[PDB]
RNA sequence: AGCCAGGAUGUUGGCUUAGAAGCAGCCAUCAUUUAAAGAAAGCGUAAUAGCUCACUGGUCGAGUCGGCCUGCGCGGAAGAU
RNA sequence: GAUGUCGGCUCAUCACAUCCUGGGGCUGAAGUAGGUCCCAAGGGUAUGGCUGUUCGCCAUUUAAAGUGGUACGCGAGCUGG
């Protein structure tokens, strides 16, 4: 049971998983392509949290996560920066628009079965991160 | 051990017990918390 | 620069303008223009803030990743300021920016921290200034 | 927030509510069933019109009292889940069958067919219809 | 003044 | 709305007064109108958790002295100095 | 270092401290500190009070002395015999009576008022209690 | 009160920082499942992790908790034939 | 109508706010060695250089070279710097 962060694309150099897979004694090769054929359908780029629950006889499996809603958001607003002050100060504006189709990104992640109040969880988010929400 | 005037609990997990007559102050987590007043 | 007014210490990093001046017919002379110079030199040394520098050394430390916390708090007990840490295979890189004055024997205390299996490298960086109590130490 | 008399009552009020619009309800115990899982429960009811609310027994019996499921108040020991199903009567039972297969820690203790008391056993028959 | 690699 | 019982001060001074909180009770007067102001003893646990409410003091009270009410309004309240107390309350008819 | 910034006199007679206080509510603000005992308040034990009581609510809200030290105490110097005049002034104390309210605050919550005056009580040698404004 | 069970999801909130992932700090303190779960009261970690708490469903049977006022005690309390 | 006044010497006696030795708690206690408290007064607790010195400084020890009270203990015991 190991978890890690590696953006789309990174899978294919050695260095960023190699301390990961060396500590456990498990081939990065075989994980590299593995990884590599998910994140390159995926758009290049972005991070993404895989559960890796390795077992002890050389046995990988890796479950794929959709990509933060925090780097999902900021992409939206088109901002690389955050917001220093949520509330005083707000460093950019996100459309409801915008909501629903990362709402239906991340719909295989929460439990809320209404998309109206997945809608929420991101603006609830929004508020943290100091975006405006219409 | 601690002896001071003024004992008094610095966690939860102090306890003020009362033995032979002198307030003190065990702690099941931290040994440097016990305290004895006197 | 040779020799600092304030503790004798090479001067580093400081330039001068000449707008102005004055000169004599027959007394005017290369040595006197020298000497006048040297005065105005220590009377602005003495009014501009003068603070002395302490090397700093670029330190990069091969540590086993149980005994990293013990490192990293031996680095920070000096006035030394971490710049970076890197995980790697085998053990984990911390790079730290430390006084030299302060890197003493400190191969004795890191062998003491990590069983002696952690080796370290410096190269000298910069002269960042040095905190006052020990810059009034060096002036005594 | 130890519930006020009147906040218990509202709670009978709606559990009574769910019950009569309820064409089966479904006791079981979720003692040892994490959230991550009892959320994944309860997303999978959802889909399946299957309204599951975890209620004090003391509330459940009082709200029991005066509704067909009369049977269910013994039925009330240990933690008591109840899953009310609103559209299918066999669809409570085949999420329950589903999650005690994923989960050997989910004991479904009784069942209740048209005022009619059913047994573990029988709760396999509930899922096949 | 303080190493091999000569420096301060 | 605050029903406060309360007696006619068998005695008035100083020295009587002392009594009175000695014994847990306290001076009050109610005045105002062309009624002569009546000395009255309440008792003090009783009125001090009355008192409590901010409403207390704006809204009217009643006071029942010989099984009459009266209707009147806080007008002054003198507090012990240092211990929460009341040493004496000024009522105003109506 | 509150003290009159001039006076008509610079030495004053001992005096004797009795009587009840004045200033015994909350007026200024929403809580204050109340004495209830008698004694002297030195220029020095009140600052150490301020010190402390403004460190505590972290430069928030609004502190109000409602004390001053206008009292000049004359101490002689040491190793010097009776008489030869009265001793030159040391320090300024402000008399203190029980029911005084020696400091008010606003604009903090009322559990962290409470925390600030004690912090402020300990700098004091009069035992003091917490009070709040009451509609009279 | 104890005991059993959960204590989450968006998320490793944003900012900052060498790192700061509930838990140095700074601001915001929202939204979801919902029996209930704090953008976290602690311990812990270099950061992680991990361990608790709040809160909650069970078990259990009757009182239980927190302040105010006050009487009398306790510690603070060591000297030289 | 007199209670001899510093230091030394001889001889002490007590207190404990313990210098050592004894017992213990916490430690930023690996060990060695400490730090800091608590308990404890049974016994022990330098020699010299300089200076009238108490003291102090210095040399060299020692388990350690305690701090005070005793008319700054002790001149009907001595000395008299
Ligand atoms: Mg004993
Ligand atoms: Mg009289
Ligand atoms: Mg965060
Ligand atoms: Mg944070
Ligand atoms: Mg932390
Ligand atoms: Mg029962
Ligand atoms: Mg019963
Ligand atoms: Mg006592
Ligand atoms: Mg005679
Ligand atoms: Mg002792
Ligand atoms: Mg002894
Ligand atoms: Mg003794
Ligand atoms: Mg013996
Ligand atoms: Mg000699
Ligand atoms: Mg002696
Ligand atoms: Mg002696
Ligand atoms: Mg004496
Ligand atoms: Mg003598
Ligand atoms: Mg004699
Ligand atoms: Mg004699
Ligand atoms: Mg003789
Ligand atoms: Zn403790």
């Amino acid at each position: 049971y190991v978890k890690l962060q590696v953006a789309a694309g990174m899978a294919n150099p050695s260095p960023p998983v190699g301390p990961a897979l060396g500590q456990q004694g498990v081939n990065i090769m075989e994980f590299c392509k593995a990884f590599n054929a998910k994140t390159d359908s995926i758009e290049k780029g972005l991070p993404i949290p895989v559960v890796i629950t390795v077992y002890a006889d050389r046995s990988f499996t890796f479950v794929t996560k959709t990509p933060p809603a925090a780097v999902l958001l900021k992409k939206a607003a088109g901002i690389k920066s955050g917001s220093g002050k949520p509330n005083k100060d707000k460093v950019g504006k996100i459309s409801r628009a915008q909501l629903q189709e990362i709402a239906q990104t991340k719909a295989a992640d929460m439990t809320g079965a209404d998309i109206e109040a997945m809608t929420r969880s991101i603006e609830g988010t929004a508020r943290s991160m100091g975006l405006v929400v219409e | 051990m601690k002896v001071r005037a003024s004992v008094k609990k610095l966690c939860r997990n102090c306890k003020i017990v009362k033995r032979d007559g002198v307030i003190r102050v065990i702690c099941s987590a931290e040994p440097k918390h016990k305290q004895r007043q006197g | 620069l040779k020799a600092g007014p304030l503790a004798g210490y090479p001067v580093v990093d400081m330039g001068i303008r000449l707008h102005f001046g004055s000169y004599h017919d027959v007394d005017s002379s290369e040595l006197a223009f020298k000497l006048a110079a040297s005065i105005a030199f220590k009377e602005g040394f003495k009014k501009a803030k003068p603070v002395l520098l302490e090397p700093i050394m670029k330190v990069e430390v091969e540590t086993p990743e149980e005994n990293t916390g013990d490192v990293i708090g031996d680095l920070s007990r000096r006035r030394g300021m971490l710049k970076g840490q890197e995980s790697e295979v085998t053990g984990v890189k911390i790079h730290a920016e430390v006084p030299l004055s302060e890197m003493f024997g400190y191969a004795t205390q890191l062998r003491s921290l990590t069983k002696g299996r952690a080796s370290y490298t410096m190269e000298f960086l910069k002269y960042d200034e040095a905190p006052s109590n020990v810059a009034q130490a060096v002036i005594e | 927030m130890a519930l006020n008399l009147q906040d218990k009552q509202a709670i009978v009020a709606e559990v009574s509510e769910v019950a009569k619009g309820a064409l089966s309800a479904v006791v079981a115990d979720s003692r040892g069933v994490t959230v991550d899982k009892m959320t994944e429960l309860r997303k999978a009811g959802r889909e399946a019109g299957v309204y599951m609310r975890v209620v004090r027994n003391t509330l459940l019996r009082r709200a029991v009292e005066g509704t067909p499921f009369e049977c269910l108040k013994d039925a009330f020991v240990g933690p008591t889940l109840i899953a009310y199903s609103m559209e299918h009567p066999g669809a409570a039972a085949r999420l329950f069958k589903e999650f005690a297969k994923a989960n050997a820690k989910f004991e479904v203790k009784a069942a209740a067919f048209e005022g009619e008391l059913i047994p573990a056993s029988q709760i396999d028959r509930l899922a096949t219809l | 003044x303080c190493w091999w690699g000569x420096s301060g | 709305m605050f029903t406060i019982n309360a007696e006619v001060r068998k005695e008035q001074g100083k020295g009587a007064s002392r009594r009175l909180r000695a014994a847990n009770k306290f001076p009050a007067i109610i005045y105002g109108g062309k009624e002569a102001p009546l000395a009255i003893e309440l008792d003090h646990d009783k009125v001090m958790n009355m008192q409590a409410k901010a409403e207390f003091y704006s809204e009217v009270l009643t006071i029942v002295v010989d099984g009459k009410e009266i209707k009147v309004k806080a007008q002054d309240v003198q507090r012990h100095p240092y211990k929460p107390k009341l040493q004496h309350i000024d009522f105003v008819r109506a | 270092m509150l003290q009159p910034k001039r006076t008509k006199f610079r030495k004053m007679h001992k005096g004797r401290n009795r009587g009840l206080a004045q200033g015994t509510d909350v007026s200024f603000g929403s809580f204050g500190l109340k004495a209830v005992g008698r004694g002297r308040l030195t220029a020095r034990q009140i600052e150490a009070a301020r010190r402390a009581m403004t460190r505590a609510v972290k430069r928030q809200g609004k502190i109000w002395i409602r004390v001053f030290p206008d009292k000049p105490i004359t101490e002689k110097p040491l190793a010097v015999r009776m008489g030869k005049g009265k001793g030159n002034v040391e320090y300024w104390v402000a008399l203190i009576q029980p029911g005084k309210v020696l400091y008010e605050m606003d604009g903090v919550p009322e559990e962290l008022a409470r925390e600030a005056f004690k912090l402020a009580a300990a700098k004091l040698p009069i035992k003091t209690t917490f009070v709040t404004k009451t509609v009279m």
